[PDB]
């Protein structure tokens, strides 16, 4: 049992929800149809792949997914592209008119129209689970959709659930590729309302994969295929230990319990590598070591910030392919004679370790060179505070002005929501602060 | 300790229980605010272009007592 | 789909109304009959933004033509694509306004205007999902100008959860000699300022200056003019007729170009009138805008440009950057990354490249303020004051009328002045 529901809400979180299970069936050696020659459980199984996806009597592999979106076209690209087979028709989910941008008409005016029907369409496949773990929710922070229904489908589903867990991959706005000047407010407003809905939210800095896909695969100006096919390699990497099995597998939420040592502090930095175009991979192969090191140069972290001017208070190391413990471990012992590697003072300094010995895999046409071994760093740093840091400054130079709010004010909100969602950030900075000094 | 062992795992269904009920009061209360606040703001727009039409009336009016 | 509604009034609004729908049914691919003979099919994505497609494959305009005389009418219906308009959506008077604003708002107009509002509610009733209107005017006039701003208000009464959008021409003595014209322009901003969510500020002053000093054509006429309009009128609503990510619907652009309600009027500009540089240099330059102000005598706001044809996007990001550097001190840093920029790869007529630009900018009470010298001196002369209280106005529907367009050019300076700290 122990099924994850997928929830991909708004453009980004639906054509990331793509990337991920294009990627997953390729993993699996689903076809597009469904079919999975090798289950010879038919109708049903105990598997890990069954984690993520249910089984139709007719041998039919079937995503534990909705996708939701309050306008139709990108969800209609779903119905009609590669994989609409994969899905019945009722996981997808779309409205007449997306929230423009507004996290209001996402929260309220838009979404409240469509939020009981997308509940029914969850609860549908929640009572097909034997055995329930919880949600993972794929969204952006700057969409309206993204933001505001995302929000509102948290705090639902913490009554519809209760404390069952929900994790997020949140995407993070960036200038390079950012479709709203609004995209601050947004993002502290999502931010402060789903901030004790959820159990951990892996923030995914566009700016950060833009300039990885610039640096490191030579893509002049990367497109959302170029990064979504990049950050699904991410999910990939951190979902591997619910959908695969093995000796040496360490299972997510066990990551988890040394990630998350306050309840407010649950947002790991991930950092991945190797990230290598085929041209460059040719004729050399990146070893434990070379890959492990990698994940301590901060080129290679999905969130834009120094954690050699932070304080770790967690470094979970997720190993994918040819990989044995004695090199990881002859790997680290060298890293933490040369790295500038420094712990809280109320925490252990060990690394926590999970290898999954199913290689990486990688989508035709895709920009990532094929690679024998992975790995995906999960860190607890209080340098990811930058992000939020940057975030608020931004948003705070609009609202001394009250720039756009009248757009929100006009679909319901109050002024009082802005500075009551600011004021949670700024604790939540001074959170990470807190936590970074050494104890009395 | 028999008795402490119920009155952990009670604690523990207490306390979800008012995580649950206070969102769920939490959040009703809010699409209520904002259900008032933004018909609110379209009353208050209609009126004003409701006395734009009274506005045109009373110059329609004015123009037969011009002759 | 996301339907939008046309509207164009008077004769100006039907004239550049006319022109626009010649340009952008030439790019979807359709010829005057209302049939489809492109060859790519982005020409048909997003058709139904501004098209019906009715029995056998035929697009029809959403569009309502209006004027208080029948003269323009005919003029529409044997131009060119006059056989694609709806027969039905024609509406005229018989009247005339005579260029008395009067008459278009509270006289004339307001008998015309139910039936108007007829042709709007059957055209609106049959859309899968209304995103608002959009009106081609003058203001100059009395038609376009007062029976223009009252149909804003009429239709802003059954569908206040809409976008309403305009492109209202600009009175200029370069080009028009009528001298009233600065009593219709103000009295139609103050209903503009109010009622209007988008106003694309298309200034015949401006038009003509570009066509006599840069395009060197003396003795310009409407149909020199008119090329500017559509070719701007093409560019500001790329966006919403072509698969895109950026300002994709009127409300998107809304909530991206204006941080206060009324502070709603862009002045766009194109270029060029090459290379990816100087087609950014140009589409930023004063002598490029189609409303006759400096940019470099306020500050931006917000800025909306997009670049057509097809041309290296690492270019164009790497110079709409370096513009934004050199140029730093003209953009509001109170509003960050306010510049956006898009792209669509098909290029406009004749042009194998083209920028168009939206910028609304605190320099646009250069223009503002051009039209209050002339009726501030005409308030004072009270020069044909008892046409307008002929029809019943009074004099302080002229003073407030001043006074808000006053506060309107203060609101810019105030938010031009302001800075982080
Ligand atoms: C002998 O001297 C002059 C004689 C006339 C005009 C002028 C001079 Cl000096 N000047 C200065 C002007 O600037 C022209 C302008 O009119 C124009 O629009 C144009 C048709 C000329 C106007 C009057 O200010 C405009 C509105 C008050 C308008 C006028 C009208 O159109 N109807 C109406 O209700 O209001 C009307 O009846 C049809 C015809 C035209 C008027 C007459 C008075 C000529
Ligand atoms: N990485 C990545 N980011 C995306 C993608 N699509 C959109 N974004 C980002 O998401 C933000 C905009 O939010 P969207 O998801 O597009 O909007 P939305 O969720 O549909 O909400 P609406 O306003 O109703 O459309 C911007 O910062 C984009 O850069 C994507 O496919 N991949
Ligand atoms: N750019 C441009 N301006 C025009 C055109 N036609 C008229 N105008 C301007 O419109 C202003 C007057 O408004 P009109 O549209 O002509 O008059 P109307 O709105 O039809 O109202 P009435 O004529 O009184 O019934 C003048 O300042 C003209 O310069 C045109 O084809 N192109
Ligand atoms: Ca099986
Ligand atoms: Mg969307
Ligand atoms: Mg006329």
């Amino acid at each position: 049992m122990r099924e994850c529901i997928s929830i991909h809400v708004g453009q980004a979180g639906v054509q990331i929800g793509n990337a991920c299970w294009e990627l997953y069936c390729l993993e699996h050696g689903i076809q597009p149809d469904g079919q999975m020659p090798s289950d010879k459980t038919i109708g049903g199984g105990d598997d890990s792949f069954n984690t993520f996806f249910s089984e139709t009597g007719a041998g039919k592999h079937v995503p534990r997914a909705v996708f939701v979106d309050l306008e139709p076209t990108v969800i209609d690209e779903v119905r009609t592209g590669t994989y609409r087979q994969l899905f019945h028709p009722e996981q997808l989910i779309t409205g007449k008119e997306d929230a423009a941008n507004n996290y209001a008409r996402g929260h309220y005016t838009i979404g409240k129209e469509i939020i009981d029907l997308v509940l029914d369409r969850i609860r549908k496949l929640a009572d097909q689970c034997t055995g329930l773990q919880g949600f993972l929710v794929f969204h952006s922070f700057g969409g309206g959709t993204g933001s505001g229904f995302t929000s509102l489908l948290m705090e639902r589903l913490s009554v519809d659930y209760g404390k069952k867990s929900k994790l997020e991959f949140s995407i993070y706005p960036a200038p390079q590729v950012s479709t709203a000047v609004v995209e601050p407010y947004n993002s502290i407003l999502t931010t402060h309302t789903t901030l004790e809905h959820s159990d951990c939210a892996f923030m995914v800095d566009n700016e950060a994969i833009y300039d990885i896909c610039r640096r490191n695969l030579d893509i002049e100006r990367p497109t959302y295929t170029n990064l979504n096919r990049l950050i699904s390699q991410i999910v990939s990497s951190i979902t591997a230990s619910l959908r695969f099995d093995g000796a040496l597998n360490v299972d997510l939420t066990e990551f988890q319990t040394n990630l998350v040592p306050y309840p407010r502090i649950h947002f790991p930095l991930a950092t991945y590598a190797p990230v290598i175009s085929a041209e460059k991979a040719y004729h050399e192969q990146l070893s434990v070591a070379e890959i492990t090191n990698a994940c301590f140069e901060p080129a290679n972290q999905m969130v834009k910030c120094d954690p050699r001017h932070g304080k770790y208070m967690a470094c979970c190391l997720l190993y994918r392919g040819d990989v044995v413990p004695k090199d990881v471990n002859a790997a680290i012992a060298t890293i933490k004679t040369k790295r500038s590697i420094q712990f809280v003072d109320w925490c252990p300094t060990g690394f926590k370790v999970g290898i999954n010995y199913q290689p990486p895999t990688v989508v035709p046409g895709g920009d990532l060179a094929k690679v024998q071994r992975a790995v995906c760093m999960l860190s607890n740093t209080t340098a990811i505070a930058e992000a939020w840091a940057r975030l608020d400054h931004k948003f705070d130079l609009m609202y001394a002005k009250r720039a756009f709010v009248h757009w929100y004010v006009g679909e319901g909100m109050e002024e009082g929501e802005f500075s009551e969602a600011r004021e949670d950030m700024a604790a939540l900075e001074k959170d990470y602060e807190e936590v970074g000094v050494d104890s009395v | 300790k028999r008795e402490h062992e119920r009155e952990v795992i009670q604690k523990a269904i207490e306390e979800n229980n008012n995580f649950i009920k206070m969102a769920k009061e939490k959040l009703a209360q809010k699409m209520e605010s904002n259900k008032e606040n933004r018909e609110a703001h379209l009353a208050a727009m209609l009126e004003r272009l409701q006395e734009k039409d009274k506005h045109a009336e009373e110059v329609r009016k004015n123009k037969e007592l011009k002759e | 789909m996301r339907e939008i509604v046309h509207i164009q009034a008077g004769q100006c609004g039907n004239q550049i109304g006319a022109k626009f729908w010649e340009v952008i049914s030439d790019e979807h691919g359709i010829d005057p009959t209302g049939s489809y003979h492109g060859d790519s099919d982005l020409q048909l994505e997003r058709i139904n933004v501004y098209y019906n497609e009715a029995t056998g494959n035929k697009y029809v305009p959403r569009a309502i033509l209006v004027d208080l005389e029948p003269g323009t009418m005919d003029s529409v219906r044997s131009g060119p694509f006059g056989q694609i308009f709806r027969p039905d959506n024609f509406v005229f008077g018989q009247s005339g306004a005579g260029n008395n604003w009067a008459k278009g708002h509270y006289t004339e107009g307001a008998e015309l205007v139910d039936s108007v509002l007829d042709v709007v509610r059957k055209e609106s009733e049959s859309c899968d999902c209304l995103q608002g209107f959009q009106l081609t005017h003058s203001l100059g006039g009395g038609t376009g100008s007062g029976m223009g701003t009252l149909l804003i208000s009429k239709i802003r009464e059954e569908y206040p959860d809409r976008i309403m959008n305009t492109f209202s021409v600009m009175p200029s003595p370069k080009v028009s000699d009528t001298v009233v014209e600065p009593y219709n322009a103000t009295l139609s901003v103050h209903q503009l300022v109010e009622n209007t969510d988008e106003t694309y500020c298309i200034d015949n002053e401006a038009l003509y200056d570009i066509c006599f000093r840069t395009l060197k054509l003396t003795t310009p006429t409407y149909g020199d003019l008119n090329h500017l309009v559509s070719a701007t009128m093409s560019g500001v609503t790329t966006c919403l007729r072509f698969p895109g990510q950026l300002n994709a619907d009127l409300r998107k652009l809304a909530v991206n170009m204006v941080p206060f309600p009324r502070l709603h009027f862009f002045m766009p500009g194109f270029a060029p009138l090459l290379t990816v540089p100087e087609l950014t240099q140009q589409m930023f330059d004063s002598k490029n805008m189609m409303a006759a102000c400096d940019p470099r005598h306020g500050r931006y706001l917000t800025v909306a440009a997009i670049f057509r044809g097809r041309m290296s996007m690492k270019e164009v990001d790497e110079q709409m950057l370096n513009v934004q550097n050199k140029n730093s001190s003209y953009f509001v840093e109170w509003i960050p990354n306010n510049v956006k920029t898009a792209v669509c790869d098909i290029p406009p007529r004749g042009l194998k490249m083209s920028a168009t630009f939206i910028g609304n900018s605190t320099a646009i009470q250069e223009l503002f303020k051009r039209i209050s010298e002339q009726f501030t001196a005409m308030f004072r002369r009270k020069a044909f004051l008892h046409w307008y209280t002929g029809e019943g106005m009074d004099e302080m529907e002229f003073t407030e009328a001043e006074s808000n367009m006053n506060d309107l050019v203060s609101e810019y300076q105030q938010y031009q002045d302001a800075t982080a700290d």
